[PDB]
RNA sequence: AAUCUAAAUAAAUAAUAAAUUAAAAUAAAAAUUUUAAAAAAAAAAAAUUAAAAUAGGGCAAGUCCUACUCUCCUUU
RNA sequence: AGUUUAAUGUUUAAAUAUUUAACUAGUGAUGGCACAGUUGUUCUAUAUGUACCUAUAAAAAAUAGUAAAAUUAUUUUAAU
């Protein structure tokens, strides 16, 4: 099992305090924030960011 | 405690006026005009001239 | 309402008026009382000071007067300065009350006999028009290194009105602490009374031999076994007071020559 | 004598016997600076 | 903390540096890896910390300095001996 | 302690005994009583005489440092060194005393 | 000859080493004492982080006229280990050229350094190591050209609101 | 009534996935509720988080130890 | 005035201490050396025989897949 790490290790620079320090809870945080952004963005954003459109026009 | 604290955590510890009063204030001093050190008021040396007028 | 508000007996606080209510308790509210072991944080109450027991309390309030009527000032810290004053205003109002009841209930208090013998003469002639507030209660500034404890310098009151500390300088204390009190060089030509100064080299004898300066390069061991930063060991103590300091004072004794 | 050598082992000398004789007439030893 | 009603930007190197004191970085078969490219100048010039004096108080100098500064109460034991016998070699 | 600042001094040494200064040599002379003997009364027994006792570590001076010479028990503390003349003397029993054939 | 690559003009320059180096430790260090700066670290200041430098945030922006002053006032530790540099670095600076007057504290940061470690004996058969803890002080006395020594000579402010209107 | 400050100094322990959420109310669905959701909106005490240790169960495989008409050697 | 209780203590000053109740009369017993592990000793409680008697110490790879804890290398290319 391969966490990314050197994908991750150096993009902990714009996480918050205790998660830049530390490393097995930099990751845990960010390779959660990241694995639910790319699950926000392919199942979710659209159906509300194209209502914003939508409302617009 | 059945948690650590992040810094946010023990950060919040130097904001109330407990912490600031009790470390984080100088102090309001002059110079002893007999003994030219510093001095704060109230207090005295243990000198003569120190002791019957009160720089 | 008709019984007080707060029944028979409960402690106020610190900082807080007498509030005089009908009730069958006992409150001085007043401390006009000499050399008396009522220390509290009442009104009519001395500031009681630490101790382990109001006994060791007592035995502090000894020593403390002891010293200071030996040697017209005391370095005395914190909350024993305001208990001390009131001590010092006491002794006062027990050498300037002169009857053989009062010599004694101060005899009864203090640790040594010559104390009680000096009070009464010196305070009398020092203190006959001052009717109030004799000891002085000047705080030294730096806080003690052993804890924030505060320092006051009680010292009575009018000296250049007394006969044993007519001229005396207090601005440091004694080199050896056997040695008698650096004075005032305007007032060098005064000399004291015998029994006074012929019983302190009487005290300050046994410091000057060598079994106390046995006793001294001893204790530095103990300090060091308990240890106690900064202790020189007991190889490098020379003694206190020695033969060179002998020539001077034996010498300084010309007026028994 | 027990020490330690700046090295650092225990370089213990060899043991002896103090023995305080007692002379009849005092000895003495003069030394001139 | 400090702040004097001005955003001082915080505690400077104070607060969050006390938190996870940064592992020492070892050197395997005690090379140093860039060793053979930084120049030879003495470290206290190549990140900054160049200093006048390094006052030391670890030193048989300031002994006397050192037992200026520790609080009395801070009483120190075995002055004299060892609960250790050192004559065991 | 009229220091302003405690410590190992300004402990106001004696606060009572105010007696000082016993000539014991020469008030021994007075009971006739061997004055090496009456020194040895005034401090702890296990100064003078063979009797098991509890030593300071300092006291028991250190070897030869390369600040201080060896400072030895005796050189620095000589009226402690214990007397065994007065040790035999006193307390132990004498091959003499029992001595039948 | 080792040579470490510089470049002149937009190419590389294969110039020795040995005698680039020494350029550099003459440079770097006078481009740094030419400076209205000094720094002085005092080490082993026998005293824990969390604690001596919290005690150092109230100096950090100081005169050395106030901060030898705060310090010798409060009686705690921190601000007496401190004291012992603002009259040891003043006292070297001095030599620098630097001002005795008009000299900042620049940086006064703490440094964690050597920790000892004590055993300690708790009750019911449990130990736990104390680690009697030393740390290492950063100081830099900047100068500051401008700086108006406040007089401090009139009781803190007792001059008003205690004394009556005229 | 007594003795057991704060502050200054030295600097350990259980526990520690995280927290900016934690509150609070209501429904739940397998459970005690905790979540999810909706909807809100410094010091003492021990109501909750594990304020506890460790006892209390009963089941599973494993071993232990004691017992006698029915099993079996080394057996005197 | 050291010991059947109770309070405190509860990683405590103690891997049993502080205070205290009770008890206390030993010509028959804290004690010369003597018994040792399928066994000694037992005024017998399966109690103890060096601070859990399951003795210590030592030598094994016993068994533990039969709901214990683990079992290290992303970007793939046929389903149940
Ligand atoms: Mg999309
Ligand atoms: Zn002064």
């Amino acid at each position: 099992y391969y966490r990314a790490t050197a994908e991750l290790d150096r993009l902990r620079g714009m996480l918050r305090g205790r998660a830049r320090l530390e490393r097995k809870v930099g990751l845990k945080r960010i390779t959660f924030l990241m694995r639910t952004q790319t699950r926000y963005r392919v199942e979710q954003k659209a159906h509300w960011e194209r209502a914003i459109v939508r409302k617009n026009v | 405690p059945k948690r650590k604290k992040n810094p946010m955590q023990l950060r919040r510890k130097t904001y109330g006026l407990h912490f600031k009063e009790r470390y984080l204030k100088l102090e309001e001093w002059y110079f002893c005009p007999l003994c030219a050190e510093p001095k704060k008021q109230g207090e005295w040396c243990r000198r003569e001239d120190c002791r019957q007028i009160k720089p | 309402g008709r019984p007080p508000p707060v029944m028979g007996h409960a402690k106020r606080m610190r900082f807080a008026g007498v509030d005089d209510n009908p009730s069958v308790t006992h409150k001085p509210w007043d401390t006009s009382e000499p050399l008396m072991a009522d220390y509290g944080w009442e009104r009519g109450k001395l500031p009681k000071f630490r101790a382990r027991s109001p006994f060791h309390r007592q035995q502090i309030a000894r020593r403390m007067v002891t010293e200071l009527i030996r040697k017209d000032y005391v370095i005395v810290g914190g909350a024993r300065a305001p208990a001390l004053r009131i001590l010092a205003d006491h002794v006062v109002e027990l050498a300037k009350a002169g009857d053989t009841d009062s010599r004694q209930q101060l005899a009864y208090f203090l640790h040594d006999p010559l104390m009680v013998d000096k009070a009464f003469d010196e305070y009398p002639r020092r203190f006959r028009d001052m009717n109030a507030k004799y000891a002085m209660m000047t705080r030294l500034k730096g806080r003690r290194r052993s804890d924030n404890v505060a320092m006051y310098f009680v010292e009575y009151k009018n000296r250049d009105m007394s006969d044993n500390h007519k001229g005396e300088d207090y601005t440091a204390g004694p080199e050896r602490f056997f040695l008698p009190p650096r004075i005032i060089e305007t007032e060098k030509g005064i000399q004291r009374p015998p029994h006074m100064q012929m019983a302190f080299d009487r005290w300050a004898s046994k410091f000057k031999t060598e079994e106390f300066h046995h006793w001294w390069r001893l204790r530095h061991a103990k300090l060091r076994y308990w240890g106690v930063r900064n202790v020189p060991h007991p190889s490098d103590v020379d003694p206190l007071w020695t033969e060179k300091e002998e020539e001077e004072w034996h010498n300084e004794m010309l007026a028994n020559t | 004598r027990r020490f330690k050598n700046e090295v650092g082992e225990i370089k213990s000398l060899p043991d002896y016997k103090v023995a305080v004789v007692e002379l009849d007439s005092p000895v003495s030893i003069v030394f001139k600076q | 903390f400090t702040y004097t009603q001005a955003q001082m930007y915080a505690r400077y190197r104070t607060r969050s540096r006390f938190y996870k004191r940064p592992e020492k970085m070892l050197k395997a078969y005690n090379v140093s890896p860039n060793l053979l490219r930084l120049p030879k100048v003495k470290p206290g010039l190549l990140k900054g910390i160049y200093t006048d004096e390094k006052i030391d108080l670890r030193d048989r100098e300031r002994l006397e300095l050192v037992e200026s500064i520790r609080h009395p109460k801070e009483r120190d034991f075995y002055q004299d001996h060892t609960y250790h016998n050192q004559w065991i070699a | 302690y009229n220091s302003f600042e405690r410590g190992w001094k300004d402990k106001t040494v004696h606060p009572l005994d105010r007696r000082g200064r016993f000539n014991l040599d020469e008030a021994a002379a007075e009971l006739q009583l061997d004055e090496a003997y009456v020194a040895s009364l005034y401090k702890p027994l296990h100064y003078t005489y063979s009797m098991k006792g509890q030593r300071y570590p300092a006291e028991q001076g250190r070897t030869s440092r390369p600040g201080s010479l060896a400072a030895s028990r005796d050189r620095m503390f000589p009226l402690y060194r214990r007397n065994y003349k007065l040790n035999r003397e006193l307390r132990v029993l004498d091959h003499r005393r029992i001595s039948t054939d | 000859d080792r040579w470490a690559l510089v470049e002149e003009d937009g190419v590389m320059y294969q110039v020795n080493w040995k005698m680039y180096c020494e350029r550099l430790e003459t440079e770097l260090q006078k481009a740094q004492d030419q400076l209205p700066q000094y720094s002085f670290m005092m080490k082993a200041v026998p005293s824990a982080w969390k604690k001596l430098d919290i005690e150092l945030s109230v100096l950090r922006g100081l005169s050395v006229r106030e901060a030898m002053a705060q310090c010798k006032l409060s009686p705690r530790k921190g601000h007496m280990a401190v004291f012992r540099a603002l009259e040891v670095a003043q006292q070297g600076a001095e030599g620098k050229g630097l001002d005795k007057e008009h000299l900042r504290i620049a940086y006064i940061t703490c440094m964690p350094g050597p920790t000892d470690k004590q055993v300690d004996i708790r009750s019911r058969g449990y130990y736990a190591w104390k680690t009697k803890k030393s740390s290492h002080l950063l100081l830099t006395l900047a100068e500051d050209p401008e700086m108006v020594l406040p007089d401090r000579t009139a009781i803190p402010y007792a001059s008003l609101m205690t004394m009556k209107r005229a």
